[PDB]
């Protein structure tokens, strides 16, 4: 999920622009829900994920906002000391206390019921238990017990008109999440949110915790320890789901990783280039980033280095002068279905065949296999959400730096060989599956683009419009869900602020029962594919010039 | 009027609600959604309370018990009855809006019920504050700020320290999934702040 916000010393024309690209999937109907509330304190304009009563992409007129997923540690597991003789019971500071339990049933169209049980210690929820070791596992969460203050959290803060009230309802937002504000001065600001654990001394918080007591959280950290900055020196604040600020801690998932390679230093990139943007051109960045191979920037002078002293008719050679000429954005041809410049392509291979040789020969089975992937794995659909640098990759990255890696080389992943002759190595593997299936003129060859589907199903793998209704879209765009984008005081303009966002398929999803599909069921599809958006209307004014119905209810609580 | 809820939809079909009060506010908010997105807001409250193999059968009822070990019911209901009036309402109000359109739809299925109700079989049930704030929870809480690979983990460390020994095996381990690393590029520059705590990395609870 990505967003850039440029204050009042990088905005041109404006005084501030916040534009957000949350990346959830893509899905018919649309993830979120266009909704505009004007009454009782709010006056409040955006969309929103399945109509949440809080808008998490918006505005009031006065101060914007938006979102990121913030990937921060806030959830460890306690291993539970159980016993074979009084089950149910759990060891926790010196006595042997009872979980709490509760029966479900599980009723099954055209099959038979199924109950099960649920059990819970102080801890949280049991995930798993091992009778052998006699250990069960629970799920703490950091949040546990704050889950609907965060979801009101997220409607108050609609109503916050400074940063001073927007913080005091950011500091009751529990789940780990990153949020933005934007002003019609023009000051900026970000939170990385969330509770997050007071853990006892050398408690390591990628590995499980014994709960007999203690090791348990002191409690909770305070919000003044929550990585935020205002106004920052840099004049814009930019993420992509990277790390928060120095020294930060990530989830601990073994797939995730923050490290010298990330894919936020492409949108940094791009707002470096240029002194100040305007609306239109911070709206451009979606475009680029979008279609940017986030390999060859990180691998790119290794390839180089390593072919420099090859003659001219090698052809592991001739693949990195391709690589060379390319500025990494892929563009479809003109048949829908093939890029312009084979090298996503050439990097799939050459990164695979790396991995295969470092990162995944150091590790023991089945571990290796979390490490082989090189990040452009797809189906014919697509994938299913954003594209990223793997962990194999990020670990790589760190393997060539050398040391200049802030990263210890425990074990030599290029296993006494010099790096070039690795490199050199994984380029024939490279040479040979791609020629062998397009030749030899690497001029001519058509590797295939990636697309994009609009699923019928929901990101839990359930039905939510029947499977007819799924939309293909040809360019596959590594951005957001929906785009939004907020510009307040504009120059061009007589109104205070002024926001676009565009919701595809469309902001309805109803179907008669005849089959008559609403009028507002897609008029949204072709606008998304290209990067157009529709004005977000606040004031009485621009609702009522562009109205296109009304409905008048009369109820008494 | 105290009474009336005004709803105007604009040329892309969005409704802005005109309301004075909050529980009439929020009961514009649902009866719009209800009329645009009912079959998406009944598949997404079977898909956070775990019971699609109620309408959809066998092939759900691994994907119900998962949903159903995830969390603590009576923990929310808790949460719930702990609100003030005022933030009551939000939830009440968004509910009795969804109620009031389903109640027109089930009264008059030949036009209003949505075409996917027919194909799947079921029809719309309705909602109390509780399915509400589960949507939110479900799909917010529940998986998009619940990581963990503690387990998978501890499962990879045990196996370097077979292939490397202890000491190796613990090195590696940082290598490969370490707490930080300095070089990553932050949202925050290093000249405004740095994250005050130091953490462990050896394992020490063991
Ligand atoms: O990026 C993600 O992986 C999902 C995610 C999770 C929470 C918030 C998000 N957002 O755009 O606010 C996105
Ligand atoms: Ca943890």
């Amino acid at each position: 999920s990505n967003m850039w916000v440029i204050g009042k010393s990088k905005a041109q024309d404006a005084k501030a622009i916040m534009v957000n690209g949350p990346q959830f999937g893509w899905y018919a109907p649309a993830y979120t829900y266009g909704i505009g509330l004007h009454g009782a304190g709010y006056d409040v304009t955006g969309n929103t994920p399945f109509a949440y009563p809080g808008l998490v992409f918006g505005h009031n007129g006065v101060i914007s906002w938006g979102s990121t997923a913030g990937f921060g540690d806030d959830v460890d597991i306690f291993a539970e000391r159980l016993s074979a003789e009084k089950p149910g019971y759990y060891l926790h500071n010196g006595k042997w206390v009872k979980m709490l339990s509760r029966e479900e049933t599980i009723t099954v169209k055209n099959g038979q019921a199924e109950t099960f049980t649920v059990w819970r210690t102080v801890h949280g929820n049991i995930l798993q238990t091992d009778q052998t070791t006699q250990t069960a596992y629970a799920k703490s969460r950091a949040w546990d017990g704050k889950e609907v203050a965060s979801l009101l959290a997220w409607t108050h803060q609609m109503k916050a008109k400074n940063w001073q009230q927007w913080t005091q309802q950011a500091a009751k937002q529990a789940l780990t999440i990153n949020w933005y504000y934007a002003d019609v001065n023009g000051n900026i600001g970000y939170v990385h949110t969330g509770a997050y654990p007071d853990r006892q001394s050398g408690h390591d918080p990628r590995l499980p915790v014994p709960g007999t007591g203690k090791w348990d959280w002191k409690g909770l950290l305070p919000f003044e320890m929550n990585p935020k900055v205002y106004n920052p020196q840099s004049g814009y604040i930019a993420n992509w789901n990277n790390s928060p600020q120095k020294d930060y801690p990530a989830s601990d998932l073994f797939a995730f990783l923050w490290g010298g390679a990330d894919r936020v230093t492409e949108i940094d990139r791009l707002l470096e280039q240029k002194p100040r943007l305007t609306a239109d051109q911070a709206w451009d960045v979606i475009r680029q980033t979008s279609r940017q191979d986030l390999n060859l920037r990180l691998f790119l002078p290794t390839l180089q280095a390593a072919t420099s002293g090859l003659t001219q008719s090698d052809p592991r050679r001739q693949l990195v002068e391709t690589l060379t000429r390319w500025d990494g954005i892929n563009l479809l041809n003109d048949d829908g279905k093939t890029w312009q410049q084979p090298g996503s392509a050439i990097l799939n291979v050459w990164l695979t065949s790396m991995l295969k040789r470092t990162v995944v020969a150091a590790v023991p089975m089945p571990f290796d296999k979390w490490y082989s992937a090189s990040g452009y794995e797809t189906t014919q659909d697509g994938p299913t959400g954003s594209l990223n640098i793997s962990v194999g990759a990020k670990i790589l990255y760190e393997a060539v730096q050398g040391d200049k890696s802030p990263i210890p080389q425990a074990v030599d992943l290029f296993a006494g060989k010099p790096q070039q002759e690795v490199v050199l190595a994984a380029l024939e593997d490279t040479w040979e599956t791609l020629s062998k299936r397009y030749g030899n003129n690497v001029s001519n060859w058509k590797t295939p683009a990636m697309a994009l589907t609009f699923r019928a199903n929901n990101f839990f793998g359930v039905p939510q419009a029947a499977a007819e209704e799924t939309r293909h879209q040809a360019e596959y765009q590594n951005r957001g869900t929906e785009n939004d984008m907020i510009v307040f005081s504009p120059t061009t303009s007589d109104r205070p602020v002024l926001a676009w966002d565009v919701v595809a398929p469309g902001q309805s999803g109803f179907i008669a029962p005849d089959g008559t599909v609403d009028k507002h069921y897609e008029d949204q599809l072709k606008m998304y594919e290209n990067f157009g958006r529709k004005s977000l209307w606040l004031t009485k004014q621009d609702v009522e010039a562009h109205k296109e119905s009304q409905e008048v209810l009369h109820v008494q609580r | 009027s105290s009474s009336e809820i005004k709803i105007v939809r604009d040329e892309y079909g969005m409704p802005h609600i005109y309301a004075n009060d909050t529980w009439h506010l929020f009961y514009g908010y649902g009866y719009v959604v209800a009329q645009d997105r009912l079959f998406q807001m009944e598949m997404a409250r079977r898909s956070t309370q775990g019971t699609v193999a109620e309408v959809l059968g066998k092939d759900f009822v691994k994907f119900d018990k998962d949903i159903r070990r995830n969390y603590w019911p009576d923990a929310i209901r808790a949460q719930i009855a702990a609100l003030s009036p005022e933030d009551m309402s939000i939830l009440q109000g968004y509910a009795d809006g969804m109620n009031a359109w389903i109640d027109k739809v089930n009264t008059n299925p030949e036009t209003l019920l949505p075409k996917q109700f027919n194909t799947f079989g079921f029809t719309p049930k309705r909602w109390e504050p509780f399915d509400v704030a589960m949507i939110f929870v479900g799909t917010m809480a529940n998986r998009f700020s619940d990581s963990t690979s503690e387990i998978d983990n501890l499962a990879l460390l045990t196996a370097l320290k077979d292939k490397y020994g202890v000491s190796q095996g613990m090195a590696v381990f940082n290598q490969l999934k370490w707490l930080v690393n300095p070089s990553a590029p932050t949202t925050i520059a290093v000249q405004e702040s740095n994250y005050p705590l130091k953490f462990n990395q050896q394992n020490s609870q063991t």
